[PDB]
RNA sequence: AAGAACCUUACCUGGUCUUGACAUCCACGGAAGUUUUCAGAGAUGAGAAUGUGCCUUCGGGAACCGUGAGACAGGUGCUGCAUGGCUGUCGUCAGCUCGUGUUGUGAAAUGUUGGGUUAAGUCCCGCAACGAGCGCAACCCUUAUCCUUUGUUGCCAGCGGUCCGGCCGGGAACUCAAAGGAGACUGCCAGUGAUAAACUGGAGGAAGGUGGGGAUGACGUCAAGUCAUCAUGGCCCUUACGACCAGGGCUACACACGUGCUACAAUGGCGCAUACAAAGAGAAGCGACCUCGCGAGAGCAAGCGGACCUCAUAAAGUGCGUCGUAGUCCGGAUUGGAGUCUGCAACUCGACUCCAUGAAGUCGGAAUCGCUAGUAAUCGUGGAUCAGAAUGCCACGGUGAAUAC
């Protein structure tokens, strides 16, 4: 995207290749330096990440989760009841995690 | 044309009169590809026409067409699972092409000598309404009067 | 003067050839006349492919035939005597008379 | 392609390109207008198979009749299966 | 001085020059009349010069070679139309609306393998 | 059968000829009959020689006879006796004067015609089948070869019906004209009557 | 089957041969070869002349010919329901699958379904699926425009004079030839579309929306076709199911079907005059010119391995004249006589020429076929096979439509 091939050819071979690669950005963004599995997953929506949950459970990774009266537990090895819609509450969740995790090992 | 709608296909006009409505007219007398033999019948025919009834090529030739042009015509529908025969009007540029057609057909089974001469004869009388041209038109009119029941 | 024809099957073997025979007699000498394309030959072929009936299963094949003619004017001694063994023929022609 | 066939041909060609080809004195040549006698038209002995009208023209590889041509000395078919690999330079498949 | 144009169609291939004189014809050391001045396709070399008017403004002097008549006065019509620049690029603009400067490339089809002729196809019976 | 033969589509494309001589109708189809009997002897001689084609031209009233093999040492014998003895034959054959010359083949797994022979001398020594192609496909997959690809056919393990059952690996796009594929066929002579071995091998793109 | 008089040719009737027509080996004899006579339908038998070419510690030799025994040779004989290879077909239809993941006890499903869109499983978006392969498309050949390079045997615009013929100096313009490049990509504008895919229209452009045509034929189906092109398992015959020869047949003829050519005429027949192509082939070949013949052709004899010479005058067409709707100045079958060639040989059984003869046929029921544009229709030209022989096959151009609501 900036120092190989993405000038050279038609126009119209440049403009799909970067949508083709937006399509891949925003389909597995962050993840792309993960290169193994996890330790743990945190799910902002329990029946809305349900194959996620499966996938974890599967695989015996830990999953917690922030399931809301509607959600199911029992695929969730950290149940946390609480509103999984209002912008507000989900930021107060991603806040209190994110800065628990600032703290790595010190 | 089960798909696409198409456009249309240009002519040249006549050499003689610029008339693309004419250039249509030899167009359809011509048989096996022969556009000089076509064109050669047709100005024989019109100017002994013309020289029958006064007047110019032109105007001889729309009397003959406007007396044979079918303003309805019947089509098959079936669509009620019976074979009904119902009226349809036909549009401009097929109503002058049946008339040509026709006129044609009819000069072509005449028993004249030369060809130039049924042309001349079929053109004329058609101007009259008692050719065979005319005589398909009102059949097929008096046709579709009958089956005016389905519309 | 003394006329060379080149006839080969391929167009990119003809034209390296005759190349070589237009810049060896200009460098040897003067002029050197010039290379001419003239018509080439497609000669087709069709036969049956079926061991057996099927008469429209066809196919057809041809051969191209690519000829050149330089036609050099120049009688030049030096020309002439290096104008032969100069042949770098892989399938390729040669006529040397006028 | 029964081998005896092959065996005929070849002895017909011997016999044809032995006898004739100089013995066409005997036939053009003579049987002419001079100005006759049949005695040259009388002597028309020769075994028969030294006319070379009478080689069939054979594939050389297979030795099937039919199908052939001269330009290549086989049949459609062997043609076609050496010129698929190579074998006949400068033919490819042809479309215009 | 004079102008050129080539002009092709369906096998024929023309050769235009124009020059500002008087409205004299000749074709391939012939007169119009006397190529096809009567016969079919008369006023086609015409129809280039119908537009933008003639009356008696330009020496056309040409020679084709290839083809038929309808041919040879198609490959004509098409170097008038492609000399007929002589007043630069201003009257191809109506002469676009005419349609004459479009080579027509409609060639003969060849014809296929099974088949009579290209499309005709030998008759079928099915019992 | 609806398939065009790989190599013939390929000849003027990427695929060069294998005879590059030329001649005119008078002795074009002597020159072609020479070939044929130079070939079959060569192919018949050098049976045990791994040959993987012969390349035969005729520029200026000569023979040149290269033969593209996987073993040259015991083609060219030791130092030019045997090879000497080929060009003798050759020679003979062709009524002209005659050269040979000997172009070894590195990768001799990654050639259509050696791996054909190959299985069909497994497949005459009795090796199963199915063992026999996929040590094929994947020995070659194992050294380039973008696309192996190939197929026996006929009487497979001495049954009844014939079949062919053909594996690939890779991608092998016969229908992409500037695709090297190679392409070659063999036969089996088992006493259950022929089998026939089609092997293709996708290379670069052009 | 891209071409049965002999041959081809297998098939029939006769005349013949048996390690053989075709191949290797062993031993013996002989150069090989060439010219002639008799009997026979011939194959084959009987003879007569002539030649004796290269090697050789020489039981012998090499290319070649006869004699004897063997292993053998031979089969277009059966089995495409044992096979390889090759081919048709659905069908150039857009589909057919796999790895991992997930769902179901399992056969299996998903992906490959859904909303749009496309010629297309083409693309966009969504989606327990994430990717990939064979297909589609593109890369290949040809055609349509332009530029550069060289200009013959191709070309002649500006110049000089000419037998008015590019013919002649000359020219490198032009047509053209054949190599290399440019070009077309929804690229640019407007509108619609979820603001995506894409669709409709417009400019420019020779060409506009995969510009036209071709090659290209997925996994598989039909125990589809080919043992006779070839190869091949098994079986079968081996003084015969093998081999040679002459003649005959494959060309028969109460009939039934398929594919075609010519017609039934005045958009025409006949006579005279006259204009405009493309693409091919040629050495056992194509065969100018000139003379002879009413003609097919014959005699003499240039040129050409061919942008040079030959095949080779294109015909429809256009001008005049005649025919005047008749079984005709339409139609040409059939038949008698006379000929030209190819061929050892035209009875069975060739093509073509001259004179004479002049059937059916006046547009064809039920039913049914091809075709969407340089297409149908119509008119000519060439090539393979080939001594000789197309109304078939494969190619080329001329004229050139009707209609898709
Ligand atoms: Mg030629
Ligand atoms: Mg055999
Ligand atoms: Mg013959
Ligand atoms: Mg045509
Ligand atoms: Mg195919
Ligand atoms: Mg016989
Ligand atoms: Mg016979
Ligand atoms: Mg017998
Ligand atoms: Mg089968
Ligand atoms: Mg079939
Ligand atoms: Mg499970
Ligand atoms: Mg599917
Ligand atoms: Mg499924
Ligand atoms: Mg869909
Ligand atoms: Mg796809
Ligand atoms: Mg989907
Ligand atoms: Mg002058
Ligand atoms: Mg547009
Ligand atoms: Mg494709
Ligand atoms: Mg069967
Ligand atoms: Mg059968
Ligand atoms: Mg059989
Ligand atoms: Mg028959
Ligand atoms: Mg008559
Ligand atoms: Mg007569
Ligand atoms: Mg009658
Ligand atoms: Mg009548
Ligand atoms: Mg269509
Ligand atoms: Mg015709
Ligand atoms: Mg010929
Ligand atoms: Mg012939």
């Amino acid at each position: 995207s900036q120092d190989g091939t993405f000038d050279k050819l038609t126009k119209k071979e440049a403009l799909m290749r970067t949508r083709e690669l937006e399509k891949l950005e925003n389909s597995l963004g962050g993840i792309k330096d993960m290169g193994g599995l996890p330790d743990a997953l945190f799910v902002i929506d329990a029946d809305h990440e349900h194959i996620a949950i499966k996938e974890a459970n599967n695989l015996g990774i830990p999953v917690f989760a922030i399931v809301d009266t509607n959600s199911d537990p029992d695929g969730v090895d950290f149940v946390i009841p609480g509103n999984d819609d209002a912008i507000r509450a989900v930021t107060l969740y991603l806040g209190a995690v994110a800065a628990t995790v600032r703290e790595g090992r010190s | 044309p089960r798909r696409r709608v198409i456009g249309q296909r240009k002519i040249l006009p006549d050499p003689k009169f610029g008339s693309e409505l004419l250039a249509k007219f030899v167009n359809i007398l011509m048989v096996d590809g022969k556009k000089s033999t076509a064109e050669s019948i047709v100005y024989s025919a019109l100017e002994t026409l013309a020289q029958r009834s006064g007047k110019s090529e032109l105007e001889a030739f729309e009397v003959a067409l406007e007396n044979v042009r079918p303003t309805v015509e019947v089509k098959s529908r079936r669509v009620g699972g019976s074979t009904y025969q119902v009226p349809v009007e036909v549009r401009p540029v097929r109503r002058n092409a049946l008339a040509m057609r026709w006129i044609v057909e009819a000069a072509r089974k005449r028993g004249d000598k030369s060809m130039a001469l049924r042309l001349a004869n079929e053109l004329s009388d058609a101007a009259e309404n008692k050719g065979t041209a005319v005589k398909k038109r009102e059949d097929v009119h008096r046709m579709a009067e009958a089956n005016k029941a389905f519309a | 003067r003394i006329r060379i024809r080149l006839k080969a099957f391929d167009h990119r073997l003809i034209d390296q050839a005759t190349a070589e025979i237009v810049e060896t007699a200009k460098r040897t000498g003067a002029q050197v006349r010039g290379p001419i394309p003239l018509p080439t030959r497609k000669e087709r072929f069709t036969v049956l492919i079926s061991p057996h009936v099927n008469k429209d299963a066809r196919d057809q094949y041809e051969i191209r035939t690519h000829l050149r003619l330089v036609d050099i004017v120049e009688p030049t001694e030096k020309t002439v005597d290096a104008l032969m063994r100069l042949d770098l023929a892989a399938g390729v022609d040669v006529q040397i008379s006028l | 392609a029964k081998q005896s066939m092959k065996a005929r041909e070849v002895k017909r060609v011997a016999l044809a390109d032995k006898y004739f080809a100089k013995r066409a004195e005997l036939k053009a040549i003579i049987s002419d207008v001079n100005a006759r006698w049949n005695a040259v038209l009388k002597l028309q002995t020769l075994p028969r198979d030294s006319s070379p009208s009478r080689q069939r023209n054979r594939c050389r590889q297979t030795g099937r009749p039919h199908g052939f041509l001269r330009k290549f000395g086989l049949s459609r078919i062997k043609v076609r299966e050496a010129a698929m690999r190579g074998e006949i330079p400068g033919l490819k498949k042809a479309s215009w | 001085n004079q102008y050129y144009g080539t002009g092709r169609r369906k096998s024929s291939a023309a050769r235009v020059f124009i020059k500002p004189g008087n409205g004299k014809i000749v074709i391939n050391q012939r007169s119009l009349e006397q190529y096809f001045g009567r016969e079919t396709a008369r006023m086609v070399v015409r129809q280039p010069l119908e537009l933008v008017d003639m009356v008696e403004k330009l020496d056309l002097y040409i020679t084709v070679k290839g083809g038929g008549i309808s041919g040879q006065a198609g490959a004509i019509r098409h170097g008038i139309t492609r000399a007929l620049m002589e007043y630069d690029e201003s009257l191809r603009s109506e002469l676009r609306k005419a349609g004459f400067v479009t080579r027509d490339a409609r060639q003969v089809e060849r014809k296929k393998v099974g088949l009579r002729k290209a499309r005709r196809r030998p008759q079928f019976s099915k019992r | 059968g609806q398939k065009v033969h790989p190599n013939g589509i390929r000849l003027g494309i990427v695929k060069p000829w294998n005879s590059t001589w030329f001649a005119n109708t008078k002795e074009f189809a002597d020159n072609l009959d020479s070939d044929f009997k130079v070939r079959q002897y060569l192919t018949k001689e050098l049976a045990k020689a791994s040959v993987s084609r012969i390349v035969i031209e005729r520029p200026a009233k000569s023979i040149r006879v290269t033969i593209h093999t996987a073993r040259p040492g015991i083609v060219i014998g030791k130092k030019g006796e045997d090879v000497e003895k080929l060009r003798k034959v050759v020679a003979d054959i062709a009524g002209v004067p005659a050269q040979i010359n000997i172009a070894e083949v590195r990768k001799p797994e990654l050639d259509a015609k050696l791996v054909a022979d190959s299985i069909t001398s497994q497949l005459e020594r009795r090796v199963m089948f199915r063992r026999a192609m996929k040590r094929a496909v994947q020995n070659a997959m194992r050294l380039g070869a973008k696309g192996i690809k190939v197929e026996v056919s006929g009487r497979l393990g001495g049954a009844e019906i014939a079949r062919t059952e053909w594996y690939r690996e890779g991608r092998v796009p016969l229908h992409t004209l500037r695709a090297d594929i190679d392409y070659n066929t063999s036969e089996a002579h088992t006493t259950y009557g022929v089998i026939g071995v089609k092997v293709w091998i996708f290379k670069g793109e052009i």
